């Protein structure tokens, strides 16, 4: 009888009861046919893997996101991530609860699984309601679509938000991913820090590769996350975070020293960003549809009967 | 500064001298009237201490340096009174400055400036420097043509075969062109070295040519003809000929037509075709040799007619100009017609033929068109030398109200020219100072290797022409940005404010501002090898007797390095002629037009140069500044009276010095004791 | 020897001599720097292009306004717009004219171009000079200030006077632009013309894109320009130029039924305003400077000797 | 006296004089070393042949490929390559210029051949300066790396570049790129083209191979080449050339059909490649070094006493 808080993000797709802690269930949000012809009976092989398999089953697959850059792409795939996860993962039936969406959804989802009502809260509200605070600019950035949202107490101010080796195959691009996760860091003051990056001593450590194969990168490790400030790099014109912001183990003191020279002076700037922040987004979702009383501010069954594609906003 | 009455005076007026006299002065205002007849008025006290400098033991009838104040008015106030009211000579230093008009024994032995200047005092010179120092000897004639470069050349000639023309007609046919400013201008420079045996006889002679102006071959600005030649060819040839090579009027040819040309009168051309044919028959062109000449400048007239259609790429589709071509040229049609339109390359080893644009195409046929003229040219001055000291006849500066990439290869080859006449003029004065005068150190002054730098040196004016050429987005406007990026921020070189004259060379006589339009086109002459090859594979014997990027001006470059080498290694006389009026007038002196002349041809510059100085006999000095010596307790002797005064100014002796029969001083002594007086 | 009239306003800059009919030459007022590396000899490429160049080849330059809101950013960049100005496009002489300003200007304008002389006059009050009226309240609305100041016969009240698809690189904003001209129109009841917006007769026309992309808008087509009125949806607590009036094909009549309502019964309000309203400004100008005789309310060299900076006003 | 324009490719490496032509030089580029003894004397035989006469003496070698795919393998062999070229060919000094070079290369043949400059253009924008276009997406493939490089006036996008019967003997396969030459062509509809290839109309042409065999190769005469489009053939997932730039005597009209379904509609789209397209990089470095004036863009010897192995970029 419970509900359940589900966020899709390019993610990494998350979904968990109506609190307490954390996902039930977590996987890369992924759907991957088999690039080849198959021949070993059953007929065995299935037509798609869709995650966490097809994260298990790399390079006989060609992986594609459902979802890319905010919009997804098609709801064939999208629908199916969907199926597959309610049906045969949390045990769940499909009118067991009204759910708690974030950002042809709302009404495929609708009509296929029934739900008796829905509710879709916005990505970046949800992360003020992990450490629990009511004031603050948040600036929630995942794959592949970061955000600035501020927030004053209580209300939210709509139109101040700005929104920002050999590895060919796609399937091998996770492993890019992983080499992304551990061996990385933000450097404190770059463009003097490469000239001393220069000299022997290594700031390079040596990541090991999945086959036999022993990669070994330096300088680049910590210049690749740089490009997050300064993305000309890229060959795009839209200012760096740094900037956006004011209009990794590196951050925040980057951010900060970044800032300070950029803000006004005389002025405290805390950066305060929690540990666990992976999570963050849902340890609010738990805590809203948990929480009286914005029950009442849903959209059940015989109100989309009237209305239907619209007065969803 | 307040001059009597009658008083002959210089008014520096406008920017220029003017010989006048005092007309009144009366009412605290003065009136001034000019041996020209214009009359000036000012107020007194707006009558600075020179400003009007009083006319210096005047002098109102050899050589113009001898002038005290050598200045612009000067020079033309003398060249003047000895052309009108005098034999008309004159000496500027070492150059001989002759001035057209109304149409040797004596020379012969005599040394250079016992005689009235007369162009047989610098042909003896020449014929007695030649073996004096056993060294080959050039005579420069410089100036527009008409000015009386020929009589010049003539009369050197005929006094060299006395103490020791026919071609003229065919040079002048191929060489000369109807500009804006004149009617029968040589677009090249013809050098006659006129040879000497053991015994100083004259043997013969032998034609070189240099710095043709290619690009006339196939473009004409407005008012401008092609090649004496072409239009000579067409009013000149009978029925029967003309009818053979499918030749009609030049308005039908576009390399004729495009300038606009009201001309009206074949007639003078009709007379330079008999004057040619004649010339040629006494240099032994054959007949058949002749007709394969004309067949040739046929060929290019048709040539041009040849149309291209972008087919997309391009290909020829007419009837004619290619079929008439084709036939006088004897190379087969559709041979001809293909690489037209077509590029021809070999690789290990098959050939790959690429399509060419229209542009291409266009630029390519008169790339050929140039390159026809030019060896026919060649092959016609091979003929007159064969049949056959040497007198240059070269252009002063060209200077237009619209100059283009004509003008800027005319004034660059006058900068080269200057050169060698400055370095000329500053070694005769080193040893002239040297056995003439005592002194311990020499320096000259004035170079024009930086006007000659950003012309020709890497990143100059044509290098970057050149460059602008081979980019094939290139354009007139690109080039001139690259101009102003390369040089506006150096040099000699300016840009027009609004844009509208384009960029300007700060030149050894003048500024002088050039249009861009036209001098990318004008310089690319990149010749298709394919075409040649055709060209090469047919015969009346005549035509295949013609045996990365190559550009016009790089050409031109080439060939003005080639005459000055060839100039360099003589030693140098310069004679300058200057037209006096626009209307072939009988000893007529136009002051506008000759002031013109004398700058074009580098004369007042040199004089300028000449100028910078200041000298007079003791007694004159004396007798000047007596009122100055007032309070000395002077000795009986001038020298002494002289030293005396300069003493108080310059105990060094350094701003001073005294000659045999003259006080010498610096201008800003002279300035100094002026003031003073 | 001629007299010349130059507007510079965040257009659009306007040039023409002292009269008769409309600016010789305009252009969109920009210079863009290249944000990439060149590389094709010469050195052939600009260091920057001004106008109207800048707006020929866009996306391989990183427009930047030279003035913005009023008050201009940096005279860097506008001297230089002057200096390209008058010395390679109107072909004209420094100390050519006495010359006529709208609004360190005037200084460096001074030191460099040495106009001998000077006068800026007000950008509103020139716009009445066009259909030579004397007397009324000019609304004079571009990018980026708008004005409203009334004038009456002749004199001129001061206080009265109140002043208010993935499109992300800053060149193509310029795109947005050319859809803002073509595809637009203001409603007469927005409210009520809403709801009919959403029946399914197109009240949507389809522009396609310099590339090859054909856009289809909307509904939002006549909600955007809509802002004008009711600023909220900026996010702006100034009220509307409707309100501030009285404190594109859809004016004048969409003015006056909203001025009406507000204004006073019993008042007949005509709401004249020309066709070729571009130029009006400039037409003004032009009539002055050639008039007859406030020529002797200017400020030549020899009186800016004296006071210099100050005296201007 | 002159300047050397020296294109390495996986060649086919081509060398001839600062303009104006072609290559004066034009070989295989390869070493091949004897695979079996030898036993006549001399001793006579050379320790190992580089092309041209490697190129004449095949099955008698094992030929290895000094570059393969972009990198080279070792320069012990590229060197020898290198001296090989410049000492017993073109007869040329190694002082004799400044040298120009396309893509430990710059060193060794620095500190060996002693060349007094430097200067290494990319393979791809070159390929521009042989028609002489200012504009324009490259689309440079040869064994064995292609390139699409966008480039447009002047500057040049770097980001926007995506870069892609038994004959088992090494030496034998070079016969097999020689069936390639002649016998091939790129369908237009490959798909239709199919079932009318098996018809009995023989769309096969008889080659004749070096000994005495005659082969007979038809159908797959044209699939082989279509493998550039629709990769997956190899079992590669990278998709066609086809898409890559949207991202043989078939082309280029095959890639046009292909684009234009692609493509946006209303958009005119030339595919304009010359003939004696096999020089254009060649007849690209040419215009370079003789052109005026980025001569002082080199790196000459004393300014790599200094730096060295950096500054090169």
């Amino acid at each position: 009888t419970t509900a359940l808080v589900c966020d899709n993000g390019s993610g990494l797709v998350k979904a968990g009861f109506a609190g307490d802690d954390a996902p039930r269930a977590v996987f890369p949000s992924i759907v991957g046919r088999p690039r080849h012809q198959g021949v070993m009976v059953g007929m065995g092989q299935k037509d798609s893997y869709v995650g966490d398999e097809a994260q298990s089953k790399r390079g006989i697959l060609t992986l594609k996101y459902p979802i890319e850059c905010g919009i997804i792409t098609n709801w064939d795939d999208m629908e199916k991530i969907w199926h597959h996860t309610f049906y045969n993962e949390l045990r769940v039936a499909p009118e067991e609860h009204p759910t708690l969406l974030t950002e042809k959804m709302t009404q495929i989802m609708f009509e296929t699984f029934n739900v008796p009502a829905m509710y879709v809260a916005i990505q970046a509200v949800l992360s003020l309601y992990a450490s629990g605070r009511t004031t603050g600019i948040v600036l929630d950035s995942g794959d592949g679509v970061t955000h600035n949202v501020p927030i004053y107490e209580g209300y939210a101010l709509p139109h101040a938000i700005m929104r920002l080796y050999s590895f060919v195959t796609t399937a091998e691009r996770e492993i890019v991913r992983d080499i992304k996760e551990k061996l990385c860091y933000v450097a404190l003051d770059f463009e003097n820090e490469m000239a001393t990056a220069a000299s022997s001593s290594s700031l390079e450590k040596s990541y090991e590769l999945p086959d036999g194969q022993v990669i070994t990168i330096g300088n680049e490790r910590f210049r690749c996350p740089e490009t997050l400030f300064q993305p000309s790099f890229i060959g795009m014109e839209s200012a760096g975070i740094h900037e956006t912001t004011y209009n990794y183990p590196g951050i925040a003191d980057r951010m900060q020293k970044e800032i300070t020279a950029l803000a006004p002076s005389t002025m405290k700037i805390k950066i305060i960003a929690p540990p666990e922040r992976k999570y963050s987004v849902w340890i609010g979702g738990s805590i809203l549809a948990s929480l009286s009383t914005f029950q009442q501010m849903w959209i059940t069954k015989q109100e989309y009967d009237e209305a239907g594609p619209s007065i969803v906003h | 500064n307040f001059f009597t009455e009658g008083t002959r005076v210089w008014l520096r007026e406008n920017g220029q001298h003017f010989p006048s006299t005092v007309n009144s002065c009366a009412e605290g205002i003065v009136v001034f009237r000019t041996d020209y007849g214009q009359v000036f008025t000012y107020k007194q006290s707006t009558i600075t201490h020179q400003k009007v400098t009083a006319m210096h033991p005047t002098n109102e009838e050899d050589d113009m340096a001898s002038l005290t104040e050598l200045h612009g008015g000067s020079i033309m106030y003398n060249l003047f009174q000895r052309y009108k009211r005098n034999q008309i000579y004159t000496y500027i230093g070492s150059i001989l400055a002759s001035v057209n008009p109304y149409q040797m024994e004596q020379y012969s032995r005599r040394h250079l400036g016992e005689l009235p200047p007369h162009i047989f005092a610098i042909a003896n010179e020449c014929y007695r420097c030649l073996w004096k120092r056993h060294d080959n000897q050039c005579i420069l004639i410089s100036g527009e043509s008409g000015a009386g470069k020929t009589e010049s050349t003539k009369l050197i000639l005929k006094f060299l075969s006395v103490i020791s023309l026919e071609s003229s007609p065919i040079m002048e046919a191929f060489g000369n062109a109807k500009t804006v400013y004149n009617n029968n201008s040589s677009r090249f420079g013809k050098f006659v070295q006129l040879n000497i045996c053991q015994k100083g006889n004259i043997q013969g002679g032998r034609i070189v040519d240099y710095l043709l102006e290619k690009n006339r071959v196939v473009r004409q600005n407005p008012g401008e003809r092609n090649y004496h030649i072409f239009y000579a060819l067409l009013a000149g040839l009978e029925h029967e000929e003309r009818e053979e090579f499918y030749l009609s009027t030049p308005e039908n040819y576009h390399y004729l037509n495009q300038s606009g040309c009201v001309e009206d009168k074949t007639i003078s051309d009709q007379e330079s075709f008999r004057e040619v044919i004649t010339a040629m028959d006494v240099m032994q062109f054959s007949k058949e040799e002749v007709r394969e000449v004309s067949r040739l400048l046929a060929g290019i007239l048709h040539l041009g007619n040849i149309e291209f259609i972008t087919a997309g790429g391009a290909q020829v589709s007419f009837k004619t100009a290619l079929g008439r071509s084709a036939e006088l040229l004897g190379l087969d049609p559709t041979q001809l017609t293909d690489a037209l339109t077509q590029r021809s390359m070999f690789l290990r080893g098959e050939e790959i033929l690429t399509p060419l644009n229209v542009q291409q195409a266009v630029d390519s046929r008169d790339s050929l068109a140039m390159a026809l003229y030019a060896c026919c040219f060649e092959w016609v001055i091979k003929k007159i030398n064969s049949r056959i000291i040497g007198i240059l006849d070269i252009f002063g500066f060209e200077n237009f109200e619209v100059n283009h990439f004509e003008q800027f290869n005319i004034n660059y080859a006058n900068e080269k020219l200057q050169e060698y006449f400055n370095k000329h003029i500053f070694s005769l004065e080193q040893l002239e100072y040297s056995r003439e005068g005592l002194v311990w150190e020499d320096i000259d002054w004035i170079d024009n290797g930086e006007c000659l730098d950003l012309i020709e040196k890497k990143l100059g004016l044509l290098a970057l022409i050149n460059e602008e050429s081979h980019f094939p987005q290139a354009t007139d406007s690109t080039l001139l940005e690259k101009l102003h990026s390369q040089h506006a921020n150096n040099h000699f070189y300016v840009k027009p404010r609004v844009a509208v004259n384009n960029f300007g060379v700060k030149h050894y006589a003048g500024e002088v501002q050039y249009d861009v339009r036209g001098i990318l086109e004008k310089n690319r002459d990149t010749f298709r090898d394919d075409l040649l090859n055709l060209l090469r594979e047919s015969r009346f014997d005549f035509i295949y007797d013609l045996f990365r990027r190559p550009t016009v001006s790089s050409q031109f470059k080439d060939s003005l390095h080639s005459l000055m080498a060839t100039l360099s290694s003589s030693n140098p006389f310069f004679v300058r002629c200057i037209k006096p009026n626009m209307q072939k007038m009988p000893d007529q002196f136009d002051q506008a037009v000759v002031l013109n002349q004398l700058r074009y041809s580098g004369m007042l510059e040199t004089v300028r140069i000449r100028k910078a100085a200041v000298r007079r006999p003791f007694q004159d000095f004396y007798k000047r500044y007596k009122v100055l010596m007032r309070n000395l307790a002077l000795p009986e002797d001038v020298r002494g009276k002289c030293t005396s005064l300069l003493q108080l100014y310059d105990a060094s002796n350094s701003e001073w010095q005294l000659g045999k029969t003259k006080v010498f001083l610096r201008e800003s002594l002279e300035q100094k004791l002026e003031k003073r007086r």
